RNA sequence: GAUGGGGAAGCUCCGUUUCAAAGGCCUGAUUUUAUGCAGGCCACCAUCGAAAGGGAAUCCGGUUAAGAUUCCGGAACCUGG
RNA sequence: GCUUGUGACGGCCCGUGAAAAUCCACAGGAAGGAAUAGUUUUCAUGCCAGGUCGUACUGAUAACCGCAGCAGGUCUCCAAG
RNA sequence: UUUACUUAUUCAAUGAAGCGGAGCUGGAAUUCAUUUUCCACGUUCUAGCAUUCAAGGUCCCAUUCGGGGCUGAUCCGGGUU
């Protein structure tokens, strides 16, 4: 009867809609023939800041070639355009700063934006593509691009996105500690909450199967298998080494 | 609103809703600008396609 | 035998034909009586001090309706009668089972001459 | 007429609106038509069964124009007139006492499709005509076979409802004909040597072969434009 | 929390638009036809859901054994037909 | 002096301040139109109509919820010298 | 292991949105007799501007302030990006 804190997301409460404070989604209107291989252009406004947290938003509205219609679609927006700057990304054109081409008409070193993975289809079925435009360089051969992360992965996929260059204000945000305190509610009051991540040494005694007691030690291992039981993955899962990487670099 | 005449809101003038300050001033200035280049990319710069 | 023009919206719902929609006999024979008439709605005038103040002061009469009723009921039922017109309905809810109801009349026709007349004193 | 121009019209796509076209898809087709589509194709589109295979094959319009001719002067009478004629053979037949004897001889032409047993046994079958559309499909596979075996001249068309106006019914079958007048006579066997040199002789070799190289649609835009690359670019 | 789908022997649950044939109006030919055939449009298309929030409109004074911004007297405004 | 309300700023934003209906305005100008007569139903003036339900006192250190005439718990408005 | 053609399953959008092959045509690349192949097919300095069966031609009830084909926007495919 005394579960642990992991198997608890089948209630539908504690785990439902707890943003109010955001708007929209990100994914892009409908596609055509222009939002591809072709001529496709973009526009930015209205930089409203991304609601949760540091990032920029558009009101990157389109008028719908279908039907005289302007509805207000609230898109991920770039640093480094002021309060208005359309896209130059023409296929048949050239390239400046800021533009929007697939991943098979551009050179190495083109970080767009993200929204699909697959040749198009406004927000593809999947998602298991990139983030967005964040990518180094590709592959010239056919319409195949072999991707690279510091992560520590690798992905071959099609060469067609509808990412925008630009970037966001998120790199120091994690690189700077959070200093003033009194964080916890309302920082993960933003989807759900997964901020406990939580202790004791007697939390639940005349049980802990990983190792307690009445002192500081564990038993078991912490490592649970990913195909073995899932009433007791609690901890760590498959797991492999255990280092600690110093600052100073300079390798192979 | 509508409980008030119409003459107590916009009694006549034009360009004056959505758009107010200064923007009335350049709905007109920034047009005239790129309808003047127009011209060019009509028969200036039709001139590449000309000798085939 | 070739290219039908459909150059518009999706033909969804046909065009069906409004054929003539009549019974061939009446639903119940006999229609249901009329539940509303003037010998009905009033019934027992309150006789007390309280309903003494409220004719004198605004011209109003003072009666019994039974239970289900509007400001058109006991307005109707007024003028069914000896045709006099009313200005304002008075509906009140009693909750204990009967119910009451006052009746205003017009700077023409006096309340007095009319409560002697219609039958109580 | 002073301002006379010429060249299309453009509009910036993103910008202004655009009217209806030819719009000949775009009217979304109803539930069962995407499935009708692929449910009756038969011989069009893969291979075909050797039991079958005479779905593909149609008869043309100059011999079938004289047999539907033919059998125009032979059809039993209708409900409108047959009812009203039963009084006016009530003072010949009924109080007449000639039962089937004072009236001429109904020649009616054969019939019968999935229900044929006393045209088999007694040998009383010759025109042999197949149903059109057919829908259960368990029920066409053994049709050819009622008349090869017999040596029965069948012949391969297509059409049943025409046929089912001069039967007083909707769908019709078969058409043949054993007692047939003088009148028709030379018009009956002439059509015997046409069918048997047109259908009796293909049988046995489609049996044999399966049948198929249809094309297809866009398939045939891309696979048949590989090989001519492949062989000779 | 339904219809149109998808399990189960029955009693039902979840989701809220996840393959639509869902809804029928402005105008032309028609006041006295309670409406049959063709173009040009609109993507909204079960419902319920706050007596501290949301919100076009009325206050003051006097009288009675009790209670009003409701009746009486005086002074005004808005919406629909 | 204190209390309540409103406009114009700064500080806070590692955690980034709901949703919907009605009314009004702008861009755009497709139909229908006048000399003893056309064109607004929007201002002024005048006339008519608008259901049912809910409704009081009290609301707590003699009135609700703890067998009871209990010293417990119990939201909100105006806040004197 | 295995390229194309797959009447059965699942399938994001769905107001099947301007698509592929083929097909009236340019330019770039060099020669064997011609198009047997590969990029073409409405925005790309600015929240300044953009729509109503597209501005123009031919064919009709006649001199009508409107309406009805084709071309503009040719097909096959009905597995549309």
């Amino acid at each position: 009867g005394r579960v642990i804190r992991n198997q608890r997301k089948g209630a539908g409460s504690i785990f439902t809609s707890h943003t109010r404070l955001r708007q929209g989604a990100a994914k892009l209107r409908t596609l055509d023939y222009a939002e591809r291989h072709g001529y496709i252009r973009g526009i930015v406004k209205q930089i409203v800041h991304d609601s949760g947290r540091g990032a920029p938003l558009a009101k990157v509205v389109f008028r719908d070639p279908y039907k005289y219609r302007l509805r207000e679609e609230i898109f991920i927006a770039n640093e480094g355009v002021h309060t208005g700057q359309f896209i130059y990304a023409g296929k048949k054109a050239s390239l400046n700063v800021g533009n929007v081409l697939p991943l098979g008409s551009v050179p190495e070193g083109t970080i767009v934006s993200n929204v699909e993975e697959k040749p198009g289809d406004r927000g593809a079925l999947a998602r298991a593509s990139g983030n967005y435009v964040i990518i180094i360089g590709h592959n010239p051969d056919e319409n195949k691009t072999r991707v690279r992360l510091p992560s520590g992965a690798k992905k071959v996929i099609s060469s067609d996105a509808r990412g925008v260059i630009g970037v966001i204000a998120g790199g120091g945000r994690v690189d700077k500690p959070l200093l003033k305190a009194g964080r916890a509610f309302h920082k993960y009051r933003l989807k759900r909450n997964s901020w406990p991540k939580t202790r004791g040494v007697a939390m639940n005694p005349v049980d802990h199967p990983h190792g307690g007691g009445n002192h500081q030690h564990i038993g078991k291992a912490s490592t649970i298998s990913r195909g073995a039981v899932s009433g007791q993955k609690a901890g760590l899962i498959a797991a492999r080494r255990t280092g600690l990487l110093r600052g100073s670099q300079k390798t192979q | 609103y509508a409980t008030v005449s119409k003459t107590h809101k916009t009694v006549s003038r034009a360009y004056g809703g959505s758009r107010c300050a200064n923007c009335v001033k350049e709905r007109i200035i920034r047009a005239f600008l790129i309808e003047e280049q127009k011209i060019v990319k009509k028969v200036v710069k039709e001139q590449t396609e000309a000798a085939k | 035998k070739a290219l039908k023009v459909r150059t518009s919206a999706t033909f969804r719902l046909p065009k069906t034909l409004k054929l003539a929609r009549a019974p061939k006999y009446a639903s119940k024979a006999v229609p249901h009586y009329n539940r509303l008439d003037s010998y009905k709605v009033i019934e027992q005038p309150i006789t007390s001090e309280t309903a003494m103040k409220k004719v004198e002061d605004g011209n109003i009469l003072v009666f019994q309706v039974s239970m289900k009723a509007n400001k058109y009921q006991i307005k109707k039922a007024v003028k069914e009668l000896y045709e006099v017109d009313v200005l304002k309905v008075n509906t009140l809810v009693r909750p204990n089972g009967t119910k009451k109801a006052y009746v205003r009349l017009t700077a023409d026709y006096d309340a007095l001459d009319i409560a002697n007349r219609i039958g109580y004193i | 007429n002073p301002l006379t121009h010429s060249t299309p019209k453009n509009f910036g796509i993103g910008q202004a609106v655009q009217p209806k076209r030819n719009l000949s898809r775009y009217v979304k087709w109803p539930e069962y038509v995407r499935v009708q589509r692929q449910k009756k194709i038969l011989s069009i589109r893969l291979k075909v069964p050797p039991t079958i295979a005479q779905f593909q094959y149609t008869l043309d319009r100059n011999t079938a124009a004289e047999t539907f001719k033919l059998f125009n002067k032979y059809r039993p009478e209708t409900a409108a007139e047959k009812k009203e004629r039963l009084t006016k053979e009530a003072a010949a037949v009924a109080e007449g006492k000639s039962k089937q004897d004072a009236s001429p001889k109904p020649y009616a032409v054969k019939y019968g499709l999935n229900h044929v047993v006393a045209l088999i046994e007694n040998k009383k079958a010759k025109l042999v005509l197949i149903a059109n559309d057919v829908d259960p499909i368990e029920l066409v596979v053994f049709l050819p076979a009622l008349c090869k075996k017999m040596g029965v001249p069948y012949a391969i068309v297509k059409g049943k409802a025409r046929l089912g106006t001069l039967v007083n019914q909707k769908t019709s079958a078969v058409a043949a004909l054993t007692e047939v007048r003088a009148e028709d006579e030379a018009a009956l066997a002439k059509l015997v040597s046409t069918i048997d040199a047109n259908f009796a002789d293909k049988y046995d070799e489609v049996k044999k072969h399966w049948g198929g190289g249809i094309l297809g649609n866009k398939a045939q835009a891309k696979m048949d434009k590989r090989a001519k690359n492949s062989d000779s670019a």
